[PDB]
Parts: structure tokens; C-alpha cells; sequence
């Protein structure tokens, strides 16, 4: 049978997407990293880690009213002691990888 | 072409578009028409969500189809 | 000849090879804001 | 077991699959090797379309059988 | 069994109906004979507001009753 080029008519569609995705992501990283940077004002407190905990979701769940933090956490969590003698539980560690901490 | 998009309020809007337009251009036209920001509004068609990354032909939006608009609902 | 057709096909390789690289980075860039 | 897969592009590839592997999972393994999203893949055996959920044994695909790849319309 | 309708403009419309007819039907008859869309019409009969799903003899409307049309305007 006589061949035909019908393949390209489907194949070519993805290019218009991907050429813009590869640019849009490397655009957004600019604003995203600056939005992180502008948060980090240097007057930090200082404080000591007291504990590292292994956390497991609850037995039961809900919608219309569920919390991202009670269930629906699965990694590590921490407990820290501030200088001004507070003790805080932390549900999300933050901008440091939990592997490198120890009490 | 002409396209009809209607909202949870009962107000309805008609847009002019060409098949090569992307969703983002739709939302921009809506903002021009009404002042809602492009990040707030969500669109629905044929019971599945729209997303940017695609042309209006790609979802097979035909002449005089109807779209649903629904707002971002945030509070805190 | 079909050679130029495969030359155009080349671009999907060209781009998927790059997004396969970026997707591991942009995930973290999102998550470290979400935190 | 080994099968031939011939694309209409003209490339032929040998793939190791089990008679119980579903056609959708075969599409997944092709997407593993070639990357091609499975929604673009139509797999044909004996001139007949292969259902994603069916297995080689349902289509009774024997030793070293050949499948043909068609660039179909995706679902979307 | 004659019925008089008064619109905001004061034009009078004559209807030949039956006590077991329904408001949907008379609203449609008006749609046919004047061109107003049915669903924009609201019917007023003294204080009561008439509901589409039930029949004139349920409201015991009598011969040559005068009956008001009100337009629920829509936002724009």
C-alpha cells in the first residue's frame, strides 16, 4: 500500500507543550527561590533539639474537616527546647534534612 | 468562534476564541472581562477539570460549548 | 524520504531528556516553600 | 518470555514478558524502555486490537509472537 | 374559560384554558404567542406567587380572572 505521513499529525502535538514547560519551570524557580530568601530575615533565635520522633497516622479519617498534620504525616518529627525555656513540638522539621540531626 | 461559560451565580458570559488558544488565554480574557485574578478561577468542562498546557482544540471544545467557572474558596 | 520526519521526531527525545532532569529539582523547590 | 514488537516507525524491539502480563502493563514497560506515554500506544496482535486488561493467554499470544504498535488517538 | 394577563407594559393577553391545566403550560402558551422565554416569567395572582408544578383548579382561579406577569431581572 502507499505510505502516508499521518504519524506526525499526532506526534508533533507535544512539542508546543514541552517547549513551554521547560522554560516555565526554570522561570518559576527564580521567584520561588526569592520568595524563600525574603523570608529568611537573620534575627533568628537559637535553641537545642531534645528529641526525634517516628510518627504514624491515626486509625480513622474524615473529609470536610481533616487536618494535614494529625494523620497524613509519616516521616520524622522533632521536639526542641528554646533558650527562653519554652519547649515546642514541631510537626514539620523545616529547611534542614532530618538525617543530619541528633539529640 | 463563540463559547459560553457560566458561573455558580447564574450569570453567563460569551467569549470569542480561536482553536489554537490555550486555557491561560481564556482565564486572561475572563479577568479582562470581570476583574477576577487568573489564579483564583477554576474551569470545568464535560465533568473534568481544565489545566493549562493545552490548546482549546485539544479538549475538542466545539462551537458553542458550555464551560463552568468556579472560584477559589480560601479562608484563614 | 522519511529521514526529516525522524529529524522532527528527534525533538521529543530532545525535550523529554531535559524534563526527566528537571522534575527531581522542581519537586524540592515546591516542597521547601510548602513547608 | 520474548516477544517482537514492531512499530510503524519501523523499529523492532525484543521484550521479556509473561503470558499473564496485561496489555496495559506491556504498555507500561514500553513506556519504561521507549518513554512513549501508553495512551498513544495501540497494540495489535494477529490484526486484532489488544485490550489493556487482557493478558497474553487471553489473546493466546504464543512464543516469540509479534505485536504491532499504532500511534492511536490518546484518551484525554 | 377565558383568562386575562397583564404585563408590566399593560398589554392584555387572552387565554382559552381548562381548570386542570398547569402553570407550565400557560407559561409556554405565553412563550408561543409573545416570544418571552418561559423561565423568566413569574406569575402573580393577588398576593400569592404561583408555582409551576401544580394546577389551576388547585388555586380555584375563575373565569376572566386578571393575572399579573412579573419579570425576575437577572444580574449582568
Amino acid at each position: 500500500t502507499r505510505l502516508l505521513d499521518s504519524e506526525i499529525k499526532i506526534m508533533k502535538s507535544e512539542v508546543l507543550r514541552v517547549t513551554h514547560e521547560l522554560q516555565a519551570m526554570k522561570d518559576k524557580i527564580k521567584e520561588n527561590s526569592e520568595k524563600i530568601k525574603v523570608n529568611k530575615t537573620l534575627p533568628y533565635l537559637v535553641s537545642n533539639v531534645i528529641e526525634l520522633l517516628d510518627v504514624d497516622p491515626n486509625d480513622q479519617e474524615e473529609d470536610g474537616a481533616n487536618i494535614d498534620l494529625d494523620s497524613q504525616r509519616k516521616g520524622k518529627c522533632a521536639v526542641i527546647k528554646t533558650s527562653t525555656r519554652q519547649t515546642y513540638f514541631l510537626p514539620v522539621i523545616g529547611l534542614v534534612d532530618a538525617e543530619k540531626l541528633k539529640p | 468562534m463563540q463559547i459560553f461559560v457560566k458561573t455558580l451565580t447564574g450569570k453567563t458570559i460569551t467569549l470569542e476564541v480561536e482553536p489554537s488558544d490555550t486555557i491561560e488565554n481564556v482565564k486572561a480574557k475572563i479577568q479582562d472581562k470581570e476583574g477576577i485574578p487568573p489564579d483564583q478561577q477554576r474551569l470545568i468542562f464535560a465533568g473534568k477539570q481544565l489545566e493549562d498546557g493545552r490548546t482549546l482544540s485539544d479538549y475538542n471544545i466545539q462551537r458553542e460549548s458550555t464551560l463552568h467557572l468556579v472560584l477559589r474558596l480560601r479562608g484563614g | 524520504k522519511l529521514l526529516e520526519h525522524k529529524e522532527i521526531d528527534g525533538r521529543l527525545k530532545e525535550l523529554r531528556e531535559q524534563l526527566k532532569e528537571l522534575t527531581k529539582q522542581y519537586e524540592k523547590s515546591e516542597n521547601d516553600l510548602k513547608a
